[PDB]
């Protein structure tokens, strides 16, 4: 009766399999003979397929192998804010240990239809081009996309930070990252002070793919403790094709049937099963919320291939990062022809709804007349106009690392930009002309401000035209 | 004693072995409901879905929820049957998953209700009808230029935003009003949160009382996702036969349906075939709309959402799909920004049925004209955009104010609109609107401003608004 | 076969003569595509003149094609063929329309339906 | 003088829309056999996959 | 006892394996006890795989599995005639049971080399554009191909009416088409009397698909009882493309390698071993034939995909129909480039090989000289009288739905044009101008249809001229 | 070689400089033997272990408190295909770009090292 026993018959990359544990459940976390935890996938007639969440370069054929009757949980609770843990939940910084009380498994029943309220909150990104074309709500799920070197990180910390003051947790997953730049990371988080409200979970390259393949659920997991509890999570996964590629691998070392890409029949259910956690909770529910910001990265900017397919018919939009947009000095290089938000609108307030319309516009003219810019010779009615506008909204669409604006600002700045103020001041200085006109707002305009902040909605049209003239007034030209 | 035991769990996929001679057949359902019997267990309450019969008393189910917490060895009951669906007066104005368990919190269905399953064979060749009818909808654009019939398959095209919810409201309301029949809608993978959105649209416009509504969550199993529209289907069906009535059938998406499909096959272990989907996908979708006819008795006719993989047309699914379609109806965005509400592009959508032996030769002379007008005033377009107004011969000027009077009049009043607007809304028959639209192209109400043809519904409703505003 | 020492220089010069011809007016397949013919150098427009008479002239009509058609056929010798080319080549022909090449055979036979046609 | 520069800029135009007109016909014409190879490669690695796995 | 009983090992996805039957033959019909027939592809030493030709809902593991010594089969007979039968003979329509005596094997041998005769008889079609660019002889291979809804079927039901009174039987076959279609088209068949001389053999898409399979070989099977006879026989096959892409699910069902598209090695070989049994056989033989029609779907109108190239390479020749031009809807456009008939010509009627020569050359000419886009030259002798030409024989060559012509009318009306009668006629009058003449032949140049009837040849050429003159004063201009 | 390196950066605690001929070839060698070892195909016919793999080769070259190792790895894309699995895999680990153009060699701006391909974070 070797019921909660077994031995190991074959080890491999990774992959262990063992005779006995007839009482084993599927997805059961299972510890080896030296102390390697492993968890059992494969429930076959007579043996068990295991993954091994460690160094499996310490087990030999005829180990034993003990059950644990634990199915995949991870610690939650407030211990963890401020902390870098492994999906496991084990703390990877030298800090000390964790002091949770109760746990969570990885794998929960998604919220209801019934449980669920139409998103109707705004999350401040602190960047411009996001928050003007392509907002996030409260409960919605955007996916950004893009090919390396165009600052999704940088966007995604940004977004971080500029959580500070608006009471809000937020955790950030890293799968298949390199721990240099994750420490790096940290340590920028913990300069700007977002470390007291913020939890990072990593699970680095050289890790075994079973924990970038766990990674997410863990965060999910944490996640969702506060969630429902009555808070606002955001989460982010910093590569959600890292996780594809390490489940296909298991998926392919376990003997599994391959599908199209050698991806297993499943992988559209995992990604779907990852992702519809983060909702809106009802009233009756707590009024919690989840949001979600995963990553995919692209190989020359191909959207058709497999994953980034799935993951796009998976979320409720989308931002795309552009190489070339990049390389032309555009930091944060969103292109908003390609990027949508299902939920925009709703997810905006009333004063970035006035001004945003006729921003879209502006910039939609512009990217249609880009290619042909050097030709003065055009209409200098129609032609030249809307070059000059594009141009300046060009430059206003920029924007500095680390370094978030207040949404009023911004609405203030936009409002400026696209009732004409700025058609007299060169495109070289449009950027100055910002920078003081957010100083001069903060020395003299906190009437205005403070309209905004408390009421949602534009102020007197009047009163901003003799704030901007004033401003103008004093404005000095290179 | 027709108990089994659970094998092997691999993901989505359990095997189940019973005891010689007494397997239970394909499609069958087997429910594992097992309780903690010590700390080292969880609770399971699962559904499977007999697939193939591996030999040796061995059978190949797949699961319709999470397999976690599975144990070799766990009891499988069998319930002689394929999955049962409780059907009749019960389901309407209530939410459904594939499983046909209430998904809303007004409560359980008694145990005692009738119930049908879930797979069945499509009607036989004698059951039905030997002639096309027209669906008669009350919408002036797609009654004249686009008639639906029914039994038939009718492919929706669009995006968001462009009023595909409020044409599915408007057709659910026409059709109870005017033929007593229900509808339903069956949501195949969509997203939740736009199914709330939907649920709450139809609650807050008076029309959920008539339908029934079944969603397969787009984090369910496949097999979930698969058989959501064979439950929304057979639920139907019930009151094409018994009550003897027309219904409508709605999908969310059907090609998320043939994926569904593609990953169950590739979960079984099946070769793949063509661009990757399964070997029985022109099998499964011929299953799955065969049984939407209209027979001696009744008729389901069915509108669907079709999405179509990176806008290639002769795409496996889409390709299968299309073979089944008999109609046609596209939103066209920028008629959206122009102000026609029903925003029906009246060049890109197509029927079957626009044919002289089906709507009558007037009607279709009157649809032809109306074709040709407006694709004349399509190609003037760029004339009037790029030379003068007065490079126009007298004919061209004659049909560039024909046609925005046409256009305009393709508008229409809808009675879900009333709450946003005041104004009630307007059923116009076939007849009326052929009698309407003729009167336009002889030209006998030139002389009314084009405004006075905007969302008025019959002919008279133009001349009275030209009145009273002059 | 197709060699100096094999079937002759005169052969030979007319064949890769034609194959050159050929070829020029393949690459030029784009550019009229996208232009037309008016963007063409004056050397250019020859190319092609040459080209579309020698690409039908290669055409013939069959012995066993008679029974669907009534043509009776044609037997072309390969110094005839030579001769032909040879003279097309040299712009002998260049005034005749391009249709009198399509299915006749000898290079007379040219001449002779162009004449039909009324030229 | 003045004629024929106005006549020179006239043709000029109308030659540059036909030849945007070809470019895409042209377009259109070159995505249709593109989604042809698209569907011929996915079938071709598809299949190589399987046949892979199925030699074990 | 397992010498002729068997019993079921595994079943799933329509197919099946028993165990025993050690006297069961290659090709053998076998009968569960369910009732649901089976075939027997493979003998292996211990097993023997079966192939079910029905629902495979009711068959399950342990059932037995009875002989019946029969090769496959179909019934077949005079009492076919005017029944709706699936591809096993089983009455589909009702109207009680069939009563034919007599059964021939669906796997049979194509007539040879020197039992064929060479095709000298026409089959008229009742179209003016098949009739008088593609001609169809009695006994030859004729493939129509075109895109999705551009009237193939109507073009199918139109040829079968027209064999009213001509001694011909026609045999329908439908593969994958609606029930609710073949419904209406049997129904449309019965209004029109064509009930009295026809077969109908269908197979819904909802089928399974060894019947969709099977079905093309049960019609031949059906029409070479006929054609031994001595009699005559159409045969219509509905699609073959969906018979192929049944052929290729079972063939991967069976986990056979595939091919080009998925398609199987043997792709090819399945539709010529059908296609080679249409033949006109010799005088020695019996002077019977079997003409075949057979159906292929296009994707964007590409004829060089894998199986319209295999069966062009098997045919003797094709129609092309036109989707854009079939704009006119009541007619398709018969693209005149593409569209050859290889046998044809030799079987078309004395008078009609006269009079079509000159019209082929004005369609030719029309459609190479049209698409010029209003040009401004309009030279007189090269376009006018060409471009007027050409519209008036398009005009003619329409058609009205279900409304055959005879074939001495046909000559009648393609003789009055291209010989200048209607260049003064305008052409929105044409189809008006060819019914009134049909009234006034069949009122009253009944000398010229009997003689246009009885011998193959035009009449006086003075008489016609003098009618026709006669017709043109009596006939009112709009 | 990363071990022989790994000694000075470890014992001696000096920057020290890692210089690979060819990173793709590394990761050739692995798809080559994983048939013969007998795992199932990839996407492309690569290992399914290539990402762990090229991880765990990857990151063991990294900055610590005493000394470092930085490596300069020459990387070559068969046929220019960058959306092939292992470049796709190698590009994720990398910080900078140089790039050598003939160009600027024929020219004799040497070292040739083009000034807009170039990139680094």
């Amino acid at each position: 009766q070797v019921s909660d026993v077994g031995t190991v018959i074959q080890v491999g990359d990774g992959i262990a399999r063992a005779h006995g544990l007839d009482n084993v459940m599927s997805g059961e976390l299972v510890e080896f003979a030296n102390g390697v935890m492993g968890m059992a996938l494969n429930l076959e007639e007579n043996n068990v397929g295991i993954v091994i969440l460690g160094p499996y370069t310490g087990i030999k054929e005829g180990d034993e192998v003990r059950r644990t009757g634990r199915i995949m949980e991870v610690p939650v609770g407030e211990a963890l804010i401020g902390r870098v843990v492994n999906p496991l939940g084990q703390p990877v910084d030298g800090l000390g240990p964790v002091e949770t009380t109760e746990t969570r498994p990885i794998e929960s029943p998604a919220p209801g239809v019934m449980d669920r309220r139409s998103v109707h909150e705004p999350l401040q990104t602190g960047i411009k081009a996001i928050d003007a074309l392509v907002p996030i709500g409260r409960g919605q799920r955007e996916l950004i996309i893009g090919d390396r070197q165009t600052g999704k990180t940088s966007v995604a910390i940004d977004t971080i930070i500029n959580q500070k003051d608006q009471n809000m947790i937020s955790i950030y997953v890293a799968i298949g990252q390199k721990e240099s730049t994750v420490r790096t990371v940290v340590e920028t988080l913990r300069k700007h002070g977002a470390l007291d409200y913020t939890i990072v979970v990593t699970a680095s390259a050289s890790q075994p793919a079973p924990l970038l393949f766990l990674a997410p659920y863990a965060g999910v997991a944490m996640g969702e403790y506060f969630m429902y509890k009555g808070k606002h999570v955001l989460v982010v996964y910093d590569d959600l094709s890292k996780q594809a590629a390490a489940y296909r691998e298991l998926s392919l070392l376990l003997r599994r049937p391959p599908g199209r890409e050698a991806y297993p029949g499943d992988i559209f259910y995992l990604h779907s099963r990852l992702l519809e956690r983060a909702a809106k909770l009802s009233d009756a529910k707590g009024g919690g919320s989840l949001t979600a910001l995963p990553f995919v990265e692209t190989q020359a900017g191909d959207i058709s291939a497999y994953i980034p397919t799935n993951v796009i018919s998976i979320t409720d939009g989308q931002i795309f990062l552009q190489s070339d947009l990049f390389f032309s000095g555009v930091r944060p290089a969103i292109n908003a022809g390609l990027s949508v938000s299902r939920v925009g609108g709703a997810a905006q307030i009333k004063a970035m709804k006035k001004v945003a319309g006729t921003l879209r516009l502006d910039l939609a003219a512009y990217r249609e007349l880009e290619a042909f810019a050097q030709f003065g010779s055009d209409l200098d009615k129609a032609t030249q106009a809307k070059l000059a506008r594009g141009a300046r909204t060009v430059e206003v669409l920029k924007q500095d690392l680390h370094q978030p604006i207040p949404v009023e600002k911004q609405v203030l700045i936009i409002y400026a930009l696209t009732r004409g103020f700025l058609d007299d001041i060169p495109v070289e200085d449009v950027r100055r002309f910002e920078k003081e006109f957010y100083l001069f707002l903060d020395q003299n305009g906190q009437h205005l401000l403070e309209h905004i902040r408390t009421t949602k909605d534009l102020p007197n049209e009047d009163d901003l035209n003799k704030a901007i003239e004033a401003f103008k007034k004093t404005f000095v030209v290179s | 004693m027709t108990r089994g035991r659970v094998i092997q769990v691999m993901g989505p996929v359990v095997d189940v072995k019973f005891e010689n001679g007494h397997l239970p057949a394909i499609y069958n359902a087997l429910k594992i409901q097992h309780k903690a019997r010590n700390e080292n267990e969880v609770d399971i309450d699962l559904t499977l879905e007999v697939a193939l019969h591996l030999g040796d008393d061995t059978v190949r189910t797949i699961a319709m929820a999470s397999t976690d917490g599975l144990i070799r060895g766990m009891e499988v009951i069998d319930t002689g049957a394929p999955i049962s669906v409780p059907v009749g007066e019960v389901t309407l104005g209530r939410v459904f998953n594939v499983l046909g368990e209430p998904i809303d919190l007004e409560g359980d269905i008694p145990a005692d209700a009738r119930r049908d399953p879930i797979h069945r064979p499509a009607p036989k060749f004698e059951e039905l009808a030997t002639e096309v009818e027209i669906l008669e909808t009350g919408i002036k654009v797609v009654d004249l230029l686009a008639p639906y019939i029914k039994g038939g398959k009718i492919g929706l095209f669009g995006g968001a935003g462009v009023g595909k919810t409020v044409l599915i409201q408007e057709l659910i309301h026409n059709i109870a009003q005017e033929h007593g029949g229900i509808s339903v809608f069956a949501g195949v993978g969509e997203r939740t949160r736009e199914g709330n959105d939907l649920y709450h649209e139809m609650k807050d416009s008076g029309v959920i009382s008539k339908t029934a509504m079944v969603f397969g969550q787009m984090n369910e199993p496949p097999g979930a996702r698969m058989r959501v529209a064979l439950t929304g289907l057979t639920m139907a069906e019930y009151f094409r036969d018994e009550q003897g009535q027309d219904v409508l059938l709605f999908i969310d998406n059907i090609f998320r349906f043939t994926q569904a499909g593609s990953e169950v096959s590739a979960l079984l272990g099946r070769m793949p075939s063509a661009v990757g989907y399964q070997p029985t996908l022109a099998t499964e979708m011929g299953q799955l709309q065969e049984r939407i006819t209209s027979t001696a008795k009744g008729s389901i006719t069915s509108i669907q959402a079709i999405y179509v993989p990176a806008d290639d047309y002769t795409d496996p699914a889409p390709a299968t799909t299309f073979s089944h379609l008999d109609a046609t109806t596209n939103l066209e965005r920028k008629l959206a920004e122009m102000g026609i509400y029903p925003a029906v592009d009246p060049l890109a959508s197509t029927s079957r049925a626009l044919a002289p032996e089906i709507v009558g030769e007037e009607h279709y002379q009157v649809a032809r004209k109306v074709q040709q007008t407006l694709q004349r005033y399509k190609e003037l377009q760029d004339i009037i955009a790029i030379l003068g107004m007065d490079e126009l011969s007298d004919e061209d000027k004659l049909v560039v104010h024909r046609a925005r009077r046409i256009q305009f009049f393709l508008s229409q009043n809808f009675h879900v609109a009333e709450q946003f607007t005041g104004q009630p809304g307007s059923y116009v028959p076939v007849k009326e609107t052929v009698r309407g639209f003729k009167e336009i192209l002889e030209g006998k109400y030139d002389h009314l401003p084009e405004d006075a043809f905007r969302l008025v519904g019959r002919i008279e409703e133009v001349v009275e608004k030209a009145k009273a505003m002059g | 076969a197709l060699a100096p020492e094999i079937v002759g220089e005169e052969h030979y010069q007319v064949a890769r003569k034609v194959q050159q011809t050929l070829q020029r007016y393949k690459e030029l397949q784009d550019i009229i595509a996208i232009l037309g013919m008016d963007e063409l150098s004056d050397e250019d427009k020859l190319v092609v003149h040459r080209a579309r008479r020698i690409q039908f002239f290669l055409s013939q009509n069959f012995h066993v094609a008679e029974q669907f058609t009534g043509q009776p056929g044609s037997y072309v010798p390969v110094k005839e063929t030579v001769r032909g080319f040879k003279e097309i080549l040299e712009g002998k022909y260049d005034h005749l329309p391009e249709d009198a090449f399509r299915l006749v055979g000898r290079i007379e036979e040219v001449v002779e339906k162009a004449k039909a046609m009324g030229v | 003088l003045l004629d024929a520069k106005a006549s020179e800029h006239a043709a000029r135009m109308t030659a540059m829309k036909n030849a945007t007109d070809n470019a895409n016909e042209l377009i259109r014409t070159l995505t249709l056999s593109y989604n042809r190879a698209r569907q011929a490669a996915i079938t071709q690695e598809i299949t190589e996959i399987v046949a892979g796995a199925n030699a074990l």
